[PDB]
């Protein structure tokens, strides 16, 4: 499972992460999930089954797949977004779920 | 709602080692438990799952016959027995609650619940 | 009830673990296990509506049952021991065989569930596929993943690939 | 000399049936009084003899 | 050449009520509902009523002289009575509390 | 409800007097009337079962319903006459719906079961077996007793006889 | 339950305002919508039959509720209450669940029909008529009124559009 | 307790007719099919006719059909043999057996597991 | 129906008794019952359905059906075995219950 | 929708009135239903769906179908059955209730 | 029974409002039709309402310029009549259907007749 190291969006935008796998599709099937976390506090889920948001999470956390490639995308990213984002996949050939390797995002 | 994470510590390499997990203010008998470590300055890593009852444990490979995942329902607790520790093993340990709906649970429920974590250092 | 959970299709799969019903297909690309989220989903709303039903339609009022009477007052002490123990056998009764139907209603519902998926693949595979029971489907032509995918979402082209299927059939 | 589990003025039930139509005031563990005049369960199939 | 499958029919004219039909004729059937009795007065719980004949409550515990054969038991399971008991009090009066010492009196160890 | 005892199969057998279920075969060493030991056995054990859960779950402790009040007592007389009847109205309604729900579920349980016997015979024979309609097949093959056994106990052989119905079909 | 209401017969007809259940047919003489007689007058019966056996099957004596009680018989008020808190509370509870269960029973029955109505039509044309799914027949043969007619009452006739279907397959 | 008990039998002429009663105690009459088995002076058994519960069902077998009929009374507890024409073959020993009825089900082949002693039917000069 | 007339056991051995149909095959749908009889007491089952003991019959009887014919095992017979043995076949084509000829077992 | 204009039968006899489509048959589909009504009075229902008649008609009104039209017919006319006549048929093209011309049965 | 009432003298191109009031029965478990009777001509279908009023009906003789309505709590149904004609001179009737207690349908029988409404469209 590959994620972009890091990438950058500005006070306002939009910015889509990426979830992908290495020699595959990602599909609803793969049930993907992210999760925000400040070094080092305890990871937070952000987004589950890729459309479906926690009770408490704001509503410009959305997700979708993009192709062969998970996505979450940030509408109007404030100041304390800028977090470590993670993905995890449900592989179901060795019954494992497998953790990304997690994108830094620079809020300018 | 609370998971606590017990345990840890230093660790000569080829020990071993147990990490309590007691939660409190929901049902510990009715939501899968996991197990997640991450590295000082790497990214997260499953590790371990384990069932309602305890009858489904399931495990990564990096980890398949060293650890072993067990639960105690009436003391409201879930347990990782880590054994033939290396020092690759230095990580923050953490223990993740699946958010179970009232009539199912599933391995793929989301790992909603987290806890504060415990730190094991493996070193001589 | 429908002869599919332990009609032709004997056993339940342990290898599919994010779900109640689902697929297990197998081509070239690879195999593996899938659920199918909207019949799951579906069964899961519905199972929850029953246990809520049963659960929060009991609404009781303050009250106490206990009462004293003195050793001169007996026709209360057993008025009050009748009304007690009636109710307490209508509501025994009443749980026990309420319980003991519904258990067959659900195991009926999820029978009915899986039945309808097996028909539903079989209509869209009209002949392109053939049945070897064990609720497998056999495919005249070859499949890929996006056509596995396109059977499992419920979009399989039969015109796309009639004429691969009459050759091999 | 009958060792009975119900007792009504008429007379004794002896029987596990569940609900019972002779009278209301009985004496001891006792079916449940009903007023249908028949409860018939089916256990067998709809006969439809050709 | 030929196999078919079907089910059993037979002679029974045994007659069901059924949710949407009704008059149901079916093979088979059992019965839920006793309207039976044996016509005696048996025994509960091991233990034997205690009979009154030609007496009442307040005639035998009161000691009537014309109710006296009755046999002295150690417990009974009730008692047995009859409509309109001619030998009870033969001094009138009124019984003061009688139902009271009727019910405590109708099963004693 | 699944449209087999008064759907596609008009009557029952007067001659198959061993059984709920079972077959009738015709070939050249005879015919005769015959009993599915597994489907008949199951559905003795289920309505046994079901049988025994309506008589066995009512438990009921010692108790006397008459009771005596003077006549300066009729408030308590009137409350007695409450319970009572109050009691009595519970059960009867209890028990009326009870049976006439149960008197629906074991006829749909009968239909499933002949239904799902029907399915698999059908299962089995595929294109060797034509079906007359009225819940017979007509073998494309010659038919002896031991395949018409083989056919009922369930381990019918189609390679065996899929050349000869195929140069009949 | 039967996957026909939801199922591979997504919606109703708005038109066909004659009945439950019916046929719509499209011919050179013209289209239109009818209603099946006979299974919508069974249903009907069927239906009028379950809801009377709720309704009259609740026979009640003539009583009354109310009853007053003085400063100093409190135990007496409460369990006079007790009684009529409890009668209230067995009958809201069953009332409710007896609600749920038999509209869900209704709706079954509902699909049960329309699935037992098409499979019938679909053992009538065995291989003279396609199926395109949405529940719809397409005729390998001329259909006039008379043989849609047909079709409706259940006399169809194979044989004689036969060769016809099978010039046409 | 369960047993059954057999009466009528005795000494016949040939032509004559007979009568069998079968009465049992113990066990719910009306709910098990009785048959009816004779067993000539030295000879095997044979099986006769036997009634369903409700007695709407009768069977017979070839040797007995047309000169034999079986009966019923559920009330009385007793079950019936009219044996009419009688012939010097018919001089056997006349058994009553009870099938064991399943509480949900009753058939022709239930097991004949409650026999009765038996009663002696001579036909002779 | 045919049954072997006669048949001898040593005592404590093993046996099997036959029960046959003239022109036929026996399967589990002619439901064979097995019956003993001492010679004067009325018969008594030991076996129905082919492989069914009522209670109180010894775990030393058992039956199966042996190719096309009905078989009736007895291991370690004793003394009280010997008696005349009976064979009941259900046949469907004129709906007839019909015993078999009878074999005596000597122990 | 045509309905004959006027018939007339004797005292006790047996009269048949018609009613047919302009183009098409009429069938059990369209619920023939038939109306007797007096010049000043409300009509009144006398048989529906071709079989029913409702509680209080007499017994010799019957309705049928008979060679693609629905056909009533009085056994043992009476003095009061003069009157008019109507046939009301459905059809499901534009959805409609229509009614016929109207007979006057001559008594 | 059921009992109509609003009719009378209306010029040509004016508005009448006709209103049916069933008593004896329930209201809202029935369809209510309406139809019309020329003084020298025979009966004519004109318009149905459902249980509920959801459902409308008309024939194509009047369709565009007749409305029927429905109000259960007055247990009352209205006919209104926009841009009478000279040809809609009629006897108005109202005509219940037949209806069981678990369907009701568009084809339910006429059983019950009100007395009738006279309207005259002239000048």
């Amino acid at each position: 499972v590959i994620q972009e190291p890091a990438m950058s969006v500005s006070l306002g935008g939009t910015v889509t992460l990426t979830c992908a796998f290495t020699s595959g599709s990602v599909t609803s099937s793969n049930y993907p999930s992210w999760f925000q976390q400040t070094p080092g506090q305890p990871p937070r889920l952000m987004i589950y089954k890729t459309n479906n948001r926690p009770t408490g999470v704001p509503s410009r956390f959305s997700g979708a797949i993009s192709g062969n490639k998970a996505a979450l995308t940030i509408t109007g990213a404030q100041a304390n977004d800028e977090a470590d984002y993670f993905c995890n996949l449900y592989k179901s050939s060795p019954i494992a779920l497998i953790f990304g390797g997690g994108t830094h995002l620079t809020v300018l | 709602e609370k998971l606590v994470e017990s345990g840890g510590g230093l660790v000569q390499p080829g020990g071993s080692l147990r990490l309590s997990c007691v939660g409190s203010g929901f049902t510990f008998s009715s939501t899968y438990i996991n197990w997640v470590r991450q590295a000082p300055g790497k990214g997260l890593e499953w590790l371990a799952s384990i069932s309602t009852s305890g009858g489904s444990t399931y495990y990564a490979d990096s980890v398949k016959g060293r650890f072993t995942i067990s639960r105690d329902n009436s003391q409201n607790t879930a347990y990782l027995q880590m054994n033939s520790l290396r020092t690759e093993d230095t990580a923050r340990y953490y223990s993740a609650r699946g958010r179970a709906a009232l009539v199912a649970t599933f391995f793929t429920d989301p790992m909603d619940l987290w806890g504060p974590g415990v730190e094991v250092v493996v070193s001589s | 009830l429908f002869g599919a959970i332990a009609g032709f299709i004997e056993g339940g799969w342990t290898g599919m673990v994010d779900g109640w019903y689902g697929y297990h297909h197998q081509n070239e690309q690879g195999s593996g296990y899938a659920a199918d989220q909207k019949s799951t989903q579906n069964a899961i709303n519905g199972i929850t509506n029953k246990v809520n039903s049963v659960i929060e339609k009991m609404n009781t009022q303050f009250t106490a049952v206990g009462k004293e009477f003195n050793k001169l007052e007996r026709r209360m002490e057993n008025l009050n021991k009748k009304v007690d123990d009636g109710f307490i056998d209508i509501w025994t009764y009443n749980a026990e065989l309420l319980v003991l139907l519904e258990n067959e209603r659900t195991l009926d519902f999820h029978d009915s569930n899986v039945k309808n998926l097996y028909e539903k693949v079989k209509s869209q595979l009209k002949n392109n596929a053939k049945e070897i029971g064990n609720g497998c489907f056999e495919f005249y032509h070859k499949c890929n993943d996006e056509c596995m995918e396109s059977v499992k979402n419920g979009t399989y082209d039969y015109p796309k690939y009639s004429e691969e299927s009459k050759l091999n059939r | 000399e009958c060792d009975a589990k119900c007792q009504t003025p008429q007379g004794a039930i002896n029987s596990s049936l569940p609900f019972q139509n002779v009278h209301p005031v009985t004496i001891g563990e006792c079916p449940k009084y009903v007023r249908s005049a028949k409860l018939r369960m089916v256990t067998g199939l709809r006969n439809i003899p050709s | 050449d030929t196999i078919c499958i079907g089910y059993h029919a037979n002679n029974s004219t045994d007659t069901v009520d059924t949710v949407l039909e009704k008059n149901v004729t079916v093979t088979h059937s059992v019965n839920l509902l006793e309207d039976s009795h044996n016509g005696k007065l048996c025994l509960l719980k091991g233990i034997a009523p205690l009979q009154l004949g030609n007496c009442s409550v307040a005639g035998w515990i009161l000691g009537n002289p014309e109710c006296e054969l009755l046999i002295s038991r150690e417990s009974w399971s009730y008692i047995v009575e009859k409509p309109n008991p001619e030998n009870g009090t033969c001094y009138p009066g009124h019984f003061a509390d009688y139902e009271e010492l009727r019910e405590q009196l109708s099963s004693v160890s």
